[PDB]
């Protein structure tokens, strides 16, 4: 079963004749992506006894959010007897396709909810945010601010870090890490990446499952505050760091300039693996370690964790 | 633990020949996403600390000859010598330090030189030594060639432990080892008997024994 | 220029302590990490552990309960610590110390000359010397510690002498064999610093 293998055919996109529509957006005043912070998109629909199997509709979803948040592939419920299965399409929007429950019930009225979450290449900066969704000719709009907050800072050493593209069948993950986005001057700067402490985590990290590159930034304006990252807007400075595995589940890197220290903020990109033997949680720390111009070497370090949603989705009728 | 294993843990080399060592790790030491090989290669002389020759695989360390150069990647590598002079004779030790830091077990040079049979002696425990109550019979073998070589004692009776030996360094004009022998019995087990013996099997099987 | 050297007992007991010291100069302790490193006799060589310029340490895995790193940049002073200690601890014992950034890691470029520590129970003693009789021979036996050294006829019989390396007995005593080759027609002066003992054997 797969997201990227579609299979069409026989039916036709029955959106507009739904009758008795509401749609609604479940949020607070504020969203906060980076703190598991979503969104619930709800929906309400009648449907009409003329509809066949493989009928359509289709659930408009805005390009400020996605469906899969922290996995790399989004699943849509079943409107459940199986009424209607979903799929998402090139635009992101949900397309549904009627079971054959519709070729010999009546009356046909269903519920949707599902978990929606602020897209990190659309909403790259904190603000104010309107969204919109719908189906055919009814939108419900809700305007929230999306507050990606801050990175954590002690001293001169500052650090944040997000995970996505969590992908619990191939057993991968990515987690994207900005060093010293405070523009500070660090030196002797080491980077440790780790399991979070006395949590269960099922992260394998070491030279095969873990491929790290490390991007300098000369220009931090540049960076999203979504932590969406594309390589080509920085310098790939991977070869001149040293990476190394120096413990159990542990990396390690060290900055290594000529004059021993960073001036600039450095984006560190690491795709690694999941643990296929187990449960699959990820629990991470990323920990920097550093002087400041005193020689007093201290350390900030950001902890990584994720929370997983479900919608649902049921529909009732009756025999004709 | 990625363990590194070296191939010839001994190897005979004619002064001026091309000698090459292999090294091999248990699990790939060239990470993929730099694409280096975390590997180095270190000399050592006898009493001496070793000296760094060549990292990442194949840069030469500064101040090294370069008749000295490294090869390989992934889980096989190779330091080779283009000619071997006087001072190139020592120990080699390749070692990875991409998850920690592991080394191989080394290889030896040793010069190259004719098949040469040891020439055996025996030696019975001195009067002197019998007052001690404890008695050291000693075999010795004299300049021969190649190193292996195996001496069995007879007391007609294969004697599994009690004994001890150890061998000289390559003798420096000759190219030549020696070895040493030392049976080690009891006064009461030694005076029990009569007929010990030292067979000493070699490439170049003769026993020298004495009777008490 | 950077350097660095280690001291520290030769002889410790397996009830003991091992602890050793590894004195720097040329760069400063606060940055850059030093590594221990150390090799039994004829064997490789084996990391224990390190500490960083910050003051971290890592350990070698199948040690870190019987070793301690620790540090002092006043002083210039690295200190290693090894406690449970056994006749696998007797070793050369190593400091280390990587290259400049340019290296491209964190490895043993600068090492110290590295100091012997030998675990025993062994108090001092004399050797016996006895005449291995015609080859003519000497045998040192049961001695501690090392070394030995031998001598033919003050010093004149040097051509055909060969001074064997000792061995270890199990009673933790050591004994050595040297030989001369002749045709006959003659004495081994053996000494022995650490016991204040001498002897000049004869062959027969």
């Amino acid at each position: 079963g797969s997201h990227h293998h579609h299979h069409h055919g026989s039916g036709t996109d029955i959106t507009n004749q739904l009758t008795n529509v509401t749609v609604g957006i479940d949020s607070g005043t504020t969203v906060y992506p980076h703190q598991a912070g979503y969104v619930k998109l709800n929906y309400g629909f009648s449907v009409p006894n003329s509809a066949v199997k493989g009928d359509t509709f289709k659930i408009t979803v805005p390009k400020e959010l996605n469906l899969n948040g922290v996995t790399s592939t989004a699943k849509v419920p079943p409107i459940m007897q199986v009424l209607a299965n979903g799929v998402i399409d090139s635009d992101g929007n949900v397309i549904y396709t009627f079971t054959d429950y519709v070729n010999t019930k009546c009356d046909v009225k269903a519920t949707l909810t599902m978990p929606a979450y602020i897209d990190p290449e659309n909403v790259k900066k904190t603000g104010n945010v309107t969204l919109a969704t719908g189906i055919g000719s009814t939108t419900a709009n809700k305007t929230v601010l999306v507050d990606y907050e801050k990175y954590g800072k002690f001293y001169n050493l500052s650090i944040k870090g997000t995970i996505d593209q969590i992908d619990k069948t191939n057993n991968t993950y990515r987690q994207t890490i900005y060093v010293n986005p405070s523009g500070d001057n660090v030196i002797a700067p080491v980077l440790t990446g780790n399991l979070k402490p006395n949590t269960d985590s099922n992260a394998l990290i070491d030279q095969q499952n873990t491929s790290i590159k490390v991007y300098k930034v000369d220009n931090a304006a540049d960076l999203s505050e979504s932590y969406f990252v594309n390589p080509e807007n920085f310098e790939d400075v991977t070869n001149s760091v040293n990476i190394t595995f120096p413990n159990p589940n542990q990396y390690k890197v060290e900055f290594n300039t000529p004059d021993d220290q960073i001036t600039t903020p450095y984006i560190v990109v690491v795709n690694g693996h999941i643990d296929p033997n187990s449960k699959g949680d990820l629990a991470l720390r990323s920990t920097l370690y550093g002087y400041n111009s005193n020689i007093i070497w201290r350390s900030m370090s950001w902890d990584n964790e994720v929370a997983f949603n479900n919608g649902s989705g049921s529909g009732d009728g009756i025999d004709c | 633990d990625i363990v590194m294993t070296q191939s010839p843990d001994s190897l005979a080399v004619s002064l001026g020949e091309r000698v090459t060592m292999n090294c091999k790790s248990s699990q790939s030491v060239l990470y993929s996403s730099n694409q280096k090989n975390y590997l180095a290669w270190y000399q050592q002389k006898p009493g001496q600390s070793p000296k760094l020759l060549i990292y990442w695989a194949s840069t030469r360390e500064s101040g090294v000859p370069d008749r000295f150069s490294g090869s390989g990647s992934g889980t096989d590598f190779t330091l080779t010598i283009s000619s071997v002079q006087a001072e190139d004779l020592a120990v080699y030790y390749c070692h990875q330090y991409l998850s920690s830091y592991t080394f191989g077990g080394g290889t030896k040079l040793e010069i190259k030189r004719t098949v040469a049979a040891p020439s055996v002696f025996i030696f019975p425990p001195s009067d002197e030594q019998l007052k001690s109550g404890t008695a050291s019979v000693v075999c010795l073998l004299n300049n021969f060639y190649p190193r292996e070589a195996k001496v069995q004692w007879k007391v007609n009776a294969l004697q599994s432990g009690n004994s001890q030996e150890s061998v000289t360094e390559q003798d420096s004009k000759d190219s030549t080892y020696s070895l040493s022998s030392t049976l080690t019995l009891s006064k009461a087990d030694y005076e029990k008997h009569k007929v010990y013996a030292c067979e000493v099997t070699h490439q170049g099987p003769v026993t020298k024994s004495a009777n008490r | 220029q950077v350097q660095l050297k280690e001291s520290g007992p030769g002889l410790v007991k397996p009830s003991q302590t091992l602890s050793i010291t590894c004195t720097i100069s040329g760069f400063s302790l606060s940055r850059y990490s030093v590594h221990w490193v150390r090799q039994p006799p004829g064997k490789g060589l084996e990391w224990l552990g390190m500490i960083w310029g910050g003051g971290n340490t890592d350990y070698n895995s199948a040690l870190k309960s019987r070793l301690s790193i620790s540090k002092d940049n006043s002083k210039n002073q690295v200190f290693l610590k090894m406690n449970s200690l056994t006749a696998a601890d007797t070793a050369v014992y190593y400091c280390a110390r990587k290259g400049e950034f340019y290296y491209g890691y964190d490895g043993f470029v600068y090492w110290g000359q590295g100091t012997l520590v030998t675990v025993s129970s062994a108090s001092t003693k004399g050797p016996s010397v006895f005449p291995l009789a015609p080859a003519l021979g000497c045998l040192v036996k049961d001695y501690f510690p090392e070394p030995v050294t031998v001598s033919w006829n003050s010093g004149a019989l040097t051509s055909g002498v060969h001074t064997f390396p000792a061995v270890l007995q199990s009673s933790g005593l050591y004994s050595l064999s040297s030989v001369v080759t002749v045709p006959s027609s003659y004495i081994c002066n053996v000494n022995h610093k650490p016991s204040n003992t001498k002897v000049d054997k004869r062959a027969e």
